[PDB]
């Protein structure tokens, strides 16, 4: 038994914090930056006029 | 069961002053009236956070909470040691009353400890009951999720066959686990639809939270199967909704799908789960599943639905919806494409056999994957 | 082979049930005690989990010795 | 009060219930109860000052209950479960309809029993509940079954 | 029971009013049904909706 060290074994020398600690599931789309929905729609009304 | 619960409050007074910087003038006041009472100075390492280091009480309040700890330890140490009651006796609930002093008053560390203490001592079926009870309810409390996890685990494996009919007083916080967490969708729900309350109004601060929190589930479940014959048909639903007219207001716009009025109330429902501490899904699960259904639902038994015309069916801002179907498409479902050259919406619903095709060749996909993972665990 | 159905061997009525005939308030009978009978309901009607914990023990057989009244 | 209903007065009633209140308490407690009831519904029925009514007739029972009229206050307590229901109030109808059943119960009355449970039936069906409602209006037959020939009551409950 | 039921009856003849009107066609335009039932379009639109989602 043998760990195979001999391919690069860089470790993630951060050993901070895990992003998602919990048991959630990420997506490609779950992680864009947005203002969310809510204030969006709120300039949706305003630029419509109410 | 009744402890824990004011405890949750101050919990979910501390997410909405710490999380959200736009409630930091009420929250303070909330908070500050919740944690100058239930005596909060061992529950106050998280607290100095947002608010001072430690409020102006903390002369009167130390004393307090030192001589109420000292009171009980003093107990404790009496029964433990002057009588040599063992096993079926009262030093199991004097070490309750010592696990509760420790919670209520002192900090988790020291009621955990006290927990685990007397659980690894009596394995009785009424002693244990209460105990993996109020380890599920500190879990939920400080956030632990491994510890909600480790006691979720426990009791859905052993502690629950062990016991019957308080199953029935434990699953609305069992599921809490998949509440809190992202799986509101199918597991939560299917064991979350029982109106059977532990208590008329506690463990999730309310009945009425307890109705807010299905219909969120719900809404994350499904679209329109019969669902009236489900949800709908339940006449303290009905109940409830009455009772709570804006709750009422987008199940029944989502319901009779009724686009302008949903969305408005939509993004009220995603303000109000921003002002929750069940706000995991703040990017995913929100309004983006439920209009991701809503637009699968409205597309659907359409072929060519204009831009501008369902723009104005589903609010306003036809560049708003343009960029969101997009957004949506490349996301993955909205199963359609945009003839933007001529701004239509031209969907491709799949047959029954096509739809259901493609779900096998995706399946066959996914196991070939798994048989040659397979033929790689055998000649080696 | 084995026959799974067994009602259908020697007739003797079969599956009554998914069929409202007379459905339950409908009686004209009112309750003559109908307070037992539905004491003999709770245990089709779930509650053999009750039956335990609580300590009960539920009633089995229920004989009704009266004429076509 | 025959000619306050007929000309439609409603504080010259009030005042006459709130004064009556000695001759209420030196006659027979059912002739009086039967008194204040009447007197009460037939203020009830015309002028509709619904935050004046609910208080009033909140009064009266707190007086009845100080003058131990379990009977009377009881009888006021389902008129105003039926004002709930008329003024399609949502749940304190449905805790006053329970304290009822409950103090009702373990006595035997009749009439004021059927009268609950109907209005329980009434504002589960108003609230949509139907399952309750079918519940209760079970109840409700199975309770007006002693009473023979009420020829209001078997109309309400048909 | 007066505006609930009057609502759901109005429903019948709508569902019922399409259905009877509706095997002829393979594919025929909206605004032609609308015609045949004397109605708008939108409201037309909305009530064959409804029965088939
Ligand atoms: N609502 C009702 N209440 C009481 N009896 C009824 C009602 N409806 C019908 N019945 C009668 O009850 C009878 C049952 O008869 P039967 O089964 O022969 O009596 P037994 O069960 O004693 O042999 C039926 O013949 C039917 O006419």
């Amino acid at each position: 038994d043998d760990e195979f060290e001999e391919f690069p074994a860089e470790d993630w020398a951060g050993l901070d914090e895990d992003e998602d600690a919990h048991v959630w599931e990420d997506n490609w789309d779950d992680d864009n930056v947005e203002d969310d929905f809510s204030n969006q729609l709120r300039a949706e009304l305003e630029k419509h006029g109410y | 069961g009744l402890p824990k619960n004011p405890d949750l409050r101050i919990a979910q007074l501390r997410f909405l002053l710490s999380l959200p910087e736009h409630r930091g003038d009420a929250a303070v006041r909330d908070e500050l009236m919740a944690a100058v009472r239930d005596n909060n100075m061992a529950p106050y390492y998280e607290a100095l956070c947002k608010s001072l280091d430690w409020q102006i009480d903390v002369d009167l309040l130390n004393k307090m909470k030192k001589a109420n700890e000292d009171e009980l330890k003093r107990l404790d140490e009496e029964l433990e040691d002057a009588e040599k009651n063992l096993g079926e006796s009262e030093i199991r609930d004097a070490m309750m009353a010592k696990a509760e002093y420790l919670c209520r008053i002192g900090d988790k560390e020291g009621a955990l400890t006290a927990f685990r203490k007397t659980y690894d001592k009596t394995v009785a079926l009424g002693h244990r009951l209460d105990i993996v009870f109020y380890l599920l309810r500190i879990g939920l409390f400080y956030m632990d999720n491994d510890l909600i996890t480790r006691n979720t685990e426990k009791a859905k494996s052993l502690i629950e066959e062990g016991g019957d009919w308080d199953r029935r007083n434990r699953l609305k916080v069992y599921q809490g686990l998949y509440c809190v967490a992202i799986r509101d969708f199918k597991q939560a729900a299917e064991l979350f639809l029982d109106t059977v309350s532990t208590f008329t109004s506690y463990e999730l601060m309310d009945y009425k939270t307890f109705v807010t929190y299905t219909v969120y589930v719900s809404m994350i479940a499904l679209e329109r199967p019969d669902l009236r014959e489900k949800v709908i048909k339940g006449a303290e639903i009905l109940e409830v909704l009455h009772s709570l007219p804006a709750v009422r207001q987008y199940l029944f716009s989502l319901y009779e799908c009724r686009y302008s009025v949903f969305f408005q109330s939509l993004a009220v429902v995603e303000q109000e789960m921003k002002k929750d501490w069940l706000f995991a899904p703040h990017y995913r699960y929100y309004v983006r599943e439920m209009r991701i259904h809503a637009y699968s639902q409205l597309l659907e038994s359409y072929r060519s639905l204009t831009l501008g015309y369902m723009a104005e069916a589903f609010g306003v801002g036809v560049e708003f919806i343009d960029q969101e179907l997009s957004r949506f498409i490349a996301a993955g479902r909205l199963h359609c494409k945009i003839d933007k050259v001529n701004e239509i919406v031209e969907t491709n619903r799949p047959d029954s056999k096509n739809w259901q095709y493609q779900e096998t060749i995706k399946k066959g996909d996914l196991l070939l994957n798994r048989v040659q993972k397979l033929s790689r665990v055998i000649n080696m | 082979d084995v026959l799974p159905p067994e009602a259908d061997s020697s007739i003797m009525m079969l599956t009554s049930d998914q069929k409202p005939d007379v459905m339950y308030a409908d009686i004209g009978g009112m309750d003559i005690q109908k307070q037992e009978v539905r004491e003999a309901v709770e245990l089709p009607l779930t509650h053999f989990e009750l039956y335990k914990q609580i300590g009960i023990d539920p009633p089995r057989g229920v004989l009704m010795y009266g004429p076509p009244g | 009060g025959s000619l306050l209903a007929k000309t439609g007065q409603a504080a010259e009633l009030g005042g006459l219930l709130k004064y009556v209140r000695p001759f209420l308490n030196s006659i027979s407690k059912a002739k009086a109860a039967r008194l204040v009831r009447s007197l009460l519904d037939l203020f009830l029925d015309m002028e509709a000052a619904t935050g004046q009514e609910v208080e009033l007739c909140l009064e009266c029972i707190e007086w009845a209950k100080s003058e131990k009229r379990t009977f009377l206050r009881q009888a006021l307590e389902a008129r105003l479960v039926s004002l709930y229901f008329d003024t399609k109030r949502y749940q304190e109808a449905l805790h006053l309809g329970s304290q009822l059943l409950r103090e009702l119960k373990k006595m035997d009355d009749k009439a004021l029993l059927v009268e609950v449970q109907l209005l329980e039936s009434k504002t589960y069906h108003a609230l949509s509940n139907l399952p309750k409602a079918r519940a209760a209006l079970t109840s409700a037959r199975t309770t007006a079954n002693a009473i023979y020939c009420p020829p209001k009551l078997q109309a309400t409950l048909d | 029971i007066i505006s609930t039921h009057l609502a759901k009856l109005y429903d019948n003849l709508l569902e019922q009013n399409l259905i009877r009107v509706i095997e002829p066609f393979s594919r025929v335009q909206i605004e032609h049904i609308s015609s045949l039932i004397k109605l708008s379009k939108a409201d037309v639109e909305r009530k064959l909706s409804q029965m088939i989602l």
